């Protein structure tokens, strides 16, 4: 049986292939303590790791290994590693094949280490990295389509055609749900609530993923929300304050159709999808059009997918229909198309074993995957 | 301290 | 039962003999895949011939097998005639005779090397190589007329008074539809439209399929269009509007020299050959013009001609163009129809006369 | 068998670890004659420390060595730890370990020169300090909470939320039981009564220990009291009534205006204790308020402070205050409690760490 | 004739548009006497506010209405404002401008509630807030740089290139002179001396002020004030004892660069300065570096800019050369900068007038400033 | 005096005619600010245009009007002729006339509306546009030779025998520097250095000039580099870090001799040549071989000039003789041979006059030119 | 892109 | 940031 891992940068989504739901689900963060420990016979060890790192949270510094995409801090994502395979799954690691993911345009540098310590520090017998966008639709199960990913870190898209993909035109944008938290933290200043360690940045995410929504038309939402109407909406502090947020509530993934509110030269995510469209072949444009895959946690909102359709109508010709899927149980579905396929007896040749890793090193990722 | 919430 | 099959530069069209309209026309087309496919579970196939081919055009890297007649690439011309076979038709070649075809003035290592794969691939029992302007009269019932062939590579003119083909007055010209599709994605240039790649010149002829039309008084029409304005709707949504670049595209036909051509048009070689003929021979080439083809199907090429060579006959002489509807595959139609013969039974060659002396045994009874 | 020595500074809580009350309490004064002694074959020697300058008070001048936590005489608490060593508890303490205590922000002489004496006075193999609210969390049992010393000198609240304490927030007042005796005897000036010396600072006390009481609406109480009086008996036949100041003496704990003192009550360095901790820490060290010392021991207090923190507290919030009715000699216990565990062996000041490095390896470790 | 108060949280330092020194310097304290008086004739008063508090500071309550910069209390803020109009600068302000300050990030509750006090109490003709990283550039004459602030609350940095500032990388940080004054009398404990009330707050505030300095390296000077050297200094209370601090007053200022001293998560003000030059851009940074102003009250202790100065070279690039700029005059200079801005024709067409204020109300600062 | 413009997608290079290297070489680049100017007193002028938007870049959002040769915005193309015309040459153009350029298979709309802002706007009182590849020709001296035009945006293979060009011989092919510059930017991201913006886009085609040659054998080259070997070239960037690429150095020019990199389905520049070679007669091809010209500024890298001549004749007949005629000074080509043909006695009947352009409209550009 | 049509 | 040069 393989080992389906979903090393996101902020949520770790394992679980076994062949079934339809994650098993491990907890977030990636190592938490090291920052004050002065007074008792004797106590259990605080070094380093609380995932959901455990989050009940400990008023002392702990949260640390996110994975940044953007890449892996900044090698050493304590060996422990998350460590952390999932034992003490939330329970299987020894050296009798199960691992389908690790992976952004597309990563430094290849990630890809190596990672099959180097998946291989000598782990003892795999078998792996296979694959690239995030792909798996949405094996997700789907439909082979056409232009797959937008999104989800603390990374947000990129990548059109397949008829399983074949256009690398030419794939595209990487760097302003997924961590962007939005960080400017949700900096525009509750203005208010008055000032949220500012790695502890407040967890109760600003938890504001953000319960009331956030996107807006439809900006301009008007922002003209409604002017007048006293019925946007605000109290939130109860988890030591029992509430916090009524009304006018910044669509201002937070608001960003994401307009990147310029933090400075980024970029185009919204309605604007790299167009671009990613029209950099494909004419013949492949028609039912790239129609099939527009939404995917990750960061396109959970209230809004976007049906502002999406709104605003690349405003773009597209006028005779070419636009589909925006939302599978509502999309925020697994990279995890659901590693269960897919890792889960086929056509793809079994695809693993790269210990046979080709010892003879290769770790740079045969690159010629494979 | 003397903020709206936090601090 | 026979075969006849037309092995064009642009379409094949194959079907049984003694039918009246061929059984299943495609282009001749084999695209390969030329980005990386990732998946497992399809994605397959690894070459696609024929209609799949230009259904898929935004992977595949669409090649015709066939340049003015001449067959560049053998290997792709059998995935062709082994796709019009089995997939198109369900047909073991071994049962049936096929009938086949060539353009005059062809290289004979095109009839050698067809003979080889009919019989040693294939073990076709009886095959027949017919030459194309032959069966366009045949077609038309006469035996008296000039066939003014025009597909998608060659054009020809073949006179023939009854039976008796001149051979010494046959003219070759080619300046056929995909060289008149190479200048109109050269000409669209000009208002912003920008075709590059095989899968844009597939929408190139398509656009020259049901826009273009030959103008009669081509002055008179370039001065009047400075509204003939049409609008072609590409497959991705977008409008593309071309108003003085539809009868300027045919107008290569008539005057070479926008290709860079020293040649002359159509309706001057069919003069020429007329003229390389006898005296007595003209009073009936003038009045019978066949013509065929795929190119001669626009909206005013059969008038265009019959205006133009009356300009250069003399006045007291009568000409008629003949050009049937159904024109555009008369080659097929007089291959069923010559294929249906008592006469013709006899004139096959059996794999019994190709064992012998190789496949040089169409040099002399073709 | 390690010593646990509570060395408060209104009385010495000594005893043996492991234990759950400790052997010796008496209090921390050490008389000396005032008068002249004329009885030749006597006693009398030259002072008395503890009880015994209880038993002769009204010959005698009782001074406290301990000042607000601070040790202010260092040549008479080595008499009151000779005392509770050799007379009270009767052990040679150069084969015990001596477990020391003291108040959080304090100077840092007292660590140097308490392991000075322990070393070099007394030559106890070796020691360790404690701080007086860890210990007080110890018997408790928990290792969540916020803790409320008081006492004869110091009132501090100490938070841990996990066994981590934050010590950017360990408010300390200086308006324990002393204080409060200071003030009930210049409150009762008002009645009639007027106690002055020492032997009527320990009337004093021993009034407030039994007869005074926290209300829990102060206001309420004046105006009922305009209507509750009690009755003490003076060692000598007398009678004293006090009506009204039996809870204005306690009163001053939650009202610090009372003696001149700028700062807030017990009520307002808890809350401002809580709210320098961060919002995960808060929502349980609401809900565990432990309580410790002396001057908890009110009929009042405990019912007061629940009263006068929901007021501040959001009311989404629910608050527990942890009041043991053992609380008196919690500091012991928690110091037998971590004098008894396996863990804490490693954890001593060693005589050769001292020899190695002097009386300032106490910051160091501890 | 317009006038500049640059309204400090610490100190309120007010004068008149066009010279180069503040008429008005004196604190923000507002004293409430704690004590009972009884003398039938004048004797006392209600109170008192400014440098009155300071006078009478032993029978008086000190207390601060801004903290960290956000006023927390209007009805005796308004008592200094009409102190610093009246009673030091003595003029109407019926006839003047008013050119007021702001941190940046901050409530907008500030902005609304001082306008509408400046308008509807004092009856200004017309008035414009500022922030005061600007105003520290107007002051230098520059326009390329990275301006550091500080004193008494907040310690904000804001980049500016070519006076277009980058409004997505300004850093604000609570750590100032209060902070570190509430640091020291709690580190001077550890030698005997305990500082408790708000009038002893003043004496700690003149024990810092005085001589506390920064150190070089910490690690070498609390090795070289293990031994007994000239590190100590006396000083006399108001009464006549005296004290000796020796080892506590290079770690008041040390909490400046290590603010895990007072259990705060942020990194010290060489990181957040660091860190607001790399979020600019690449062809900002490299006169960014080399353009560093500190202002404020709190860099005006002797070894801040050395030690700025060691520690960001230690972050920037090695090729790369950083001038920590320092005038003498660096403690108005936010004052010297308002009087510069006020002083301007370009400027006269920038105030908020009565006229605009009559239409919209107190929300006009926000589209204006 | 007459005036000679070359107005390129990349530089714009102009000067006067009769000279032999142009007065003005600035990128055509018009930038916005992006940010929010707040230093009211100085020069923030909307919109920079030229070198000095290239060196106040960090603010800006820099804009190429030409892309792929043909003008997609006309407003700010306006701006880069005003001010090559008077800030950079201080010329009134009333007085002389101007020689512009243009690709061929250009559509019509470029030379009428070129034609339109000569005239109607600028007021020249002659004016006359020619075609980018003969003036390479007519700079090199010859009559004879197919020219290699090649900078930013276009590439040409323009046969001419004797004065006689051939219209059915000339291939037009959209693959120079600007797509190489995109390609080294999104092959850098595999290394680990990201640069997204068109201010690190200016920083890449920097990399790119300096940086990157041509291989001769790729295969064997990539063979190479695969060993730890000296094909590291360190490079600075301008806020301090230094950046090494060792594998893409080659691999940027090596999409123009193999258009499959970035997606084209094209052959390269070495197969376009010899199919415009075999697109002429047999008595030209014999001395067409021989005169083989470049021009451009991507026909400037250290390697093509001697892989050209190995690709050419490794699909030419054996006995026929190629010499690729490679001048050093090849980059100013187009401006030499303008400042060549415009000096011409023969030329001066050949200019567009004011006074048969508005009897005609701005359609006389086709029949004239 | 730059043109009209494709591109 | 978090790459190995610009961001
Ligand atoms: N219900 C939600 N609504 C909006 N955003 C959400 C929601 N749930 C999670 N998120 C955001 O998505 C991120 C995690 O989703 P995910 O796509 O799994 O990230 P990753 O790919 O790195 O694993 C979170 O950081 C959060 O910002
Ligand atoms: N209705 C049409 N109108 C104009 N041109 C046509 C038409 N149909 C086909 N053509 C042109 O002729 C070619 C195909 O016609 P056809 O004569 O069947 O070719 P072939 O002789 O090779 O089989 C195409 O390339 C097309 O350019
Ligand atoms: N039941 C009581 N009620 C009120 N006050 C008490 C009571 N018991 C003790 N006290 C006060 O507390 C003081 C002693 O308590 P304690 O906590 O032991 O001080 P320390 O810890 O310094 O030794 C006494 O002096 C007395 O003022
Ligand atoms: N010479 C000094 N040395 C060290 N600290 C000083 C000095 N002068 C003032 N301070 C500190 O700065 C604070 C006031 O500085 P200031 O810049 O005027 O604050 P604000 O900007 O709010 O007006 C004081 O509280 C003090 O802590
Ligand atoms: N030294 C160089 N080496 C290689 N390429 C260069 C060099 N200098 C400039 N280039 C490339 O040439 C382009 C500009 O050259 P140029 O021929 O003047 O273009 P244009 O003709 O459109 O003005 C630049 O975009 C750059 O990619
Ligand atoms: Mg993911
Ligand atoms: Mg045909
Ligand atoms: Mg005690
Ligand atoms: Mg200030
Ligand atoms: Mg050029």
């Amino acid at each position: 049986t393989a080992l389906v891992c979903d090393n996101g940068s902020g949520l770790v989504k394992a679980g076994f292939a062949g079934d339809d739901a994650p098993r491990a689900v907890f977030p990636s963060i190592v938490g090291r303590p920052r004050h002065q420990g007074v008792m004797v016979g106590m259990g605080q060890k070094d380093s609380y790791v995932g959901d455990e790192a989050q009940s400990k949270r008023g002392i702990l510094t949260l640390k996110y290994p994975i940044e953007h995409g890449i892996i900044t801090n090698w050493d304590d994502m060996e422990k998350i590693w460590h952390h999932t395979f034992y003490n939330e799954l329970r299987v020894a690691p050296e009798e199960h094949p691992t389908l690790l993911t992976e952004a597309p345009l990563n430094p290849k540098a990630n890809r190596e280490k990672m099959t180097q310590i998946m291989f000598e520090t782990f003892n795999v017998p078998a792996m296979y990295v694959a690239i995030q966008a792909v798996l949405s639709l094996y997700a789907s199960g439909r082979t056409t389509g232009i797959v937008l990913d999104s989800g603390d870190g990374v947000t990129h898209n990548v059109p397949i055609y008829e399983g074949y993909a256009l690398p030419h035109a794939i595209m990487r944008l760097d302003l997924a749900g961590r962007d939005l938290t960080d400017y949700l933290m900096k525009i509750l200043t203005e208010r008055g609530y000032s949220f500012v360690t790695t502890a407040e940045r967890e109760i600003v995410r938890d504001i953000k993923e319960k009331l956030c929504y996107v807006a439809l038309d900006f301009e008007n939402e922002m003209a409604t929300a002017a007048s006293s109407s019925s946007l605000e909406k109290s939130y109860e502090l988890p030591d029992g304050q509430v916090i009524t947020i009304g006018n910044e509530r669509f201002r937070c993934p608001e960003t994401l159709f307009q990147p310029s509110f933090i400075g980024m030269e970029s185009a919204g995510i309605h604007e790299t999808t167009y671009n990613s469209i029209m950099k494909c072949d004419i013949d492949i444009r028609k039912d790239l059009y129609a099939n527009n895959v939404m995917s990750g946690g960061t396109t959970m909102y209230p809004g976007i997918a049906d502002r999406m359709q709104k605003e690349i109508t405003a773009l597209a010709p006028s005779t070419m229909k636009i589909k925006i899927i939302a599978p509502p149980e999309r925020k697994y579905s990279v995890w659901i198309g590693g269960s897919i396929l890792a889960s086929l007896s056509t793809f079994q040749q695809m693993w790269i074993t210990k046979q080709e890793y010892d003879e290769a090193g770790p740079s045969i990722v690159h010629r494979k995957c | 301290p003397a903020w709206l919430a936090t601090c």
